[PDB]
């Protein structure tokens, strides 16, 4: 078959097969399709893990603008990007050229193919790049599901117990309402089968 | 998030079953996607959130792959050491070392421009600063400088076909997510994936270390350190952001506990109760853990002591004896509004009472507030996400085992009352709280029942549709934002693999112009309320024979 064809079957649910014979095209395909379906959506999720979203809906959203691009060094995802392979970076390129191709075509004939919603808010779509795909994950799986610490809430959550308890019984009292760990705790992995074999320090021993 | 994989020796009418249930919270349009990919080595069907490249939930007609979010410890804060005499500058290994910082413009519609400045360390950006003491706090992760790799390893490890495949690309995955597998032969597995770090000795990991150079991190821990499971002698893996192994510790968040009391146990309990399932038992897993009152379990042993030499006529046995006739499973009544049973009411208010009494007491201000949530907190629109049993209630079941839990009790939390006084007087308060809302005949009491919103807004807070999208759910259910199983050699059928989703409310987001919704826009939103689900294709030939439309591009990189 030729390298330039790419076929999209969709399902009696609408959802979307794509067959391709590249990297590239393959990818293509999928961001043509979600382009398709959800580009306001993509657009919103954009704009929220760059901080762009005061840009479009006003002053409600800059709080949230500042705190998302405190949360990140945007520099350092464009040298990770630039670093790829070829393949791996046609599928970043590719992703991105397939949504541009259909936000092109919207942008074209925007009185049948512009969703309403982009009426509704008062913008109109731009194209996409690699670093926008790669942010779509880090914004919305890196950073809501492995980002996770309250260490300067917990020293000062440690200080109050010492101060109400004193300075022994103050680390007893953090170690009896927030354990390193809990030997009781149900274990995904029984214990049979392995442990962990780290022991961690539980009494801050790092300023002692 | 939960998932229960069923290997072969637990598997009836197949060798191995896959049923997760991610729990992302509620979204119109879906905030997965549903998407197949044929062609330069891949062969995938599935569904994935905001469309990344890789499917999250899926499989390639060989191995099958889901994930729960991991909740380990792969961030800690460095106390950088600044000076007045040196703004800008921090003390790393001796030498004063200038930070590196970006100034940032927020454009605002119809609004001026805000600029500001973001700070970073060797140590990772600045969260906050405290010049009182001439201190930076700074966010290291683990997984620093591995964004792009995680994404990849995500759409790599679709390739796999064996174990050995699949663990290659889950030691390329960087952030802390518990990865499953399940293949055709029904094997089953298991990775807690991620990157941890190698810590200095001495580093409690709950706790900020100062950033001067002797706290760094070493380097990072080895794959072979990840918790992981090959074909466990049980037959089964399941997890609801339960912790990974003995001995592994949770996330340092102060409102996360691994303990005793877990939800991950209700799964348990239903693939313990018969010794094999079939995937239509598996996939009911779903309905009952979905209903299931997670403070049942744990606090009715103790209620039900409490109680034991009351008369018949006291309100705070009768209340735990409609507690005893019920096994937690809410349903709705016929006004689509109400629980049939009371239970959940009379637990949030029993529980309430009781934190105030215990843990909150015990804990200076404004820290208390941390400890007395029910785990029965939502919204008008109903729950956020999850249900889970709260950090309190998991503190005071600690307290309430006695010497059975193997937390030492630092602080008597009953402070020194006998438990049962104090068990009484929140049941005293819950008969209060209760008859004066509802009456005294406990068998009419109509409770308010928990429902479920689509929201238009995403979980940042911005609006990813307009507000009139919303779409509403009479019934709560504390499951999956998609649900998806896979099942592999069934006996039931020739093919190697089976598989279903649910994508609500539908495939599609798009409204054209003139306001018309597309076909695909909320096609699936009865079939995600009724537990039902639809066929996953993945080959050439189930694709045709289920074809709606089809377009064909030729184009040119
Ligand atoms: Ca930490």
């Amino acid at each position: 078959q030729s390298s330039s064809e790419i076929k999209i079957v969709r399902d009696e649910y609408g959802m979307p097969h794509i067959y391709a014979n590249d990297t590239w095209h393959l990818f293509y395909g999928y961001g043509y399709v979600v382009a398709q379906d959800r580009l306001f959506q993509m657009e919103m999720a954009r704009r929220s893990t760059q901080g762009t979203v005061a840009e479009v809906l006003g002053k409600d959203f800059v709080k949230f603008d500042k705190d998302i691009r405190r949360n990140y060094w945007p520099d350092a995802i464009r040298a990770q990007i630039a670093a790829l392979s070829p393949e791996d970076m046609s599928i970043l390129q590719g992703y991105a050229d397939g949504m541009n191709a259909w936000i092109d075509k919207v942008n074209t004939n925007p009185e049948t193919l512009l969703p309403k919603q982009f009426n509704t808010f008062g913008f109109t779509p731009k194209r996409w790049e690699p670093f926008d795909v790669a942010m779509i994950f880090v914004g919305t799986m890196a950073n809501r599901f492995s980002d996770s610490t309250s260490e300067i809430d917990n020293l000062a959550l440690l200080t109050a117990l010492k101060d109400k308890y004193g300075v022994s019984q103050g680390m007893a009292v953090f170690n009896q309402l927030k354990w390193l760990v809990n030997p009781s705790a149900p274990t995904t992995i029984a214990v049979q089968e392995s442990n962990y074999p780290l022991k961690f320090n539980q009494q801050n021993s790092q300023t002692a | 998030s939960n998932m229960w994989v069923i290997g072969k020796s637990k598997a009836q009418d197949a060798k191995a079953i896959m049923v997760n249930g991610p729990q992302f919270g509620w979204y119109a349009p879906a905030y997965t996607y549903g998407i197949g990919l044929h062609g330069a080595g891949y062969d995938v069907t599935g569904n994935t959130p905001f469309a990344y490249p890789g499917l999250v939930f899926g499989h390639n007609g060989v191995i099958s792959w889901g994930s729960t979010a991991g909740f380990g410890d792969d961030v800690d804060i460095f106390a950088e050491r600044l000076s007045a005499e040196k703004p800008g500058y921090y003390l790393h290994n001796g030498k004063w070392v200038k930070m590196l910082s970006r100034e940032e413009t927020i454009t605002v519609k119809n609004g001026q421009a805000e600029t500001f400045t973001v700070w970073r360390t060797v140590h990772g950006n600045i969260l906050q600063t405290d010049q009182t003491t001439q201190t930076a706090y700074a966010k290291s992760r683990a997984w620093d400088g591995k964004e792009v790799a995680s994404l990849l390893a995500w759409t790599h490890q679709m390739k796999a076909k064996n174990w050995q495949e699949w663990t290659q690309q889950a030691a390329k995955q960087a952030l802390t997510i518990n990865w499953y597998y399940a293949d055709v032969n029904g094997n089953i597995g298991y990775v807690h994936t991620g990157a941890y770090p190698d810590r200095q000795s001495g580093h409690d990991p709950r706790l900020p270390v100062p950033g001067t150079g002797k706290w760094d991190w070493k380097g990072l821990l080895p794959f072979e350190m990840n918790p992981k499971v090959y074909n466990p002698q049980s037959g089964y893996i399941a997890n609801w952001n339960n912790s990974p192994q003995k001995d592994y510790p949770a996330s340092d968040l102060f409102a996360f506990l691994w303990g005793g009391a877990d939800r991950v146990t209700e799964i348990d309990r239903l693939l313990e109760q018969k010794p094999r399932l079939t995937a239509d038992q598996a996939w009911d897993v779903i309905r009952q853990t979905s209903r299931q009152d997670l403070n049942l379990r744990l606090f009715l042993p103790t209620l039900q002591a409490a109680t034991s030499g009351l008369t018949q006529s006291d309100p705070r046995r009768q209340l735990v004896e409609t507690l005893t006739r019920w096994d937690g499973i809410n349903l709705l009544n016929d006004d689509g509004k109400t629980w049939q049973q009371p239970g959940s009411a009379i637990l949030n208010v029993w529980l309430t009472s009781m934190l105030k009494r215990t843990v909150v007491a015990a804990v200076p201000m404004p820290f208390d507030k941390w400890y007395s949530a029910s785990g029965y907190e939502t919204t008008q629109d109903g729950p956020t996400g999850s249900l889970n049993i709260s950090v309190g209630a998991k503190i005071l079941y600690e307290a309430v085992q006695g010497d059975k839990s193997p937390i030492p009790q630092a602080v008597d939390l009953f402070a020194g009352k006998p438990q049962q006084e104090v068990v009484l007087a929140a049941l005293e308060d819950t008969w209060e709280t209760l008859s004066k809302r509802y009456g005294n005949n406990v068998s009419n009491w109509k409770t308010p029942a928990m429902a479920l919103t689509f929201r238009a807004n995403n979980f940042f807070g911005v609006p990813q549709a307009a507000a009139e999208e919303t779409r509403h759910q009479a019934e709560y259910q504390n499951r999956g934002t998609e649900n998806d199983m896979i099942v592999f050699s069934p006996t039931t059928s020739d093919r190697p693999v089976l598989a279903w989703d649910v994508v609500a409310p539908g495939q599609s987001g798009f409204i054209a112009p003139d306001g018309t919704v597309d076909k695909h826009y909320e096609d699936q939103l009865k079939m995600y309320e009724n537990f039902g689900r639809k066929s996953l294709w993945l080959t050439k030939q189930d694709v045709e024979a289920h074809k709606e439309s089809q377009e064909v591009l030729h184009v040119q990189r």
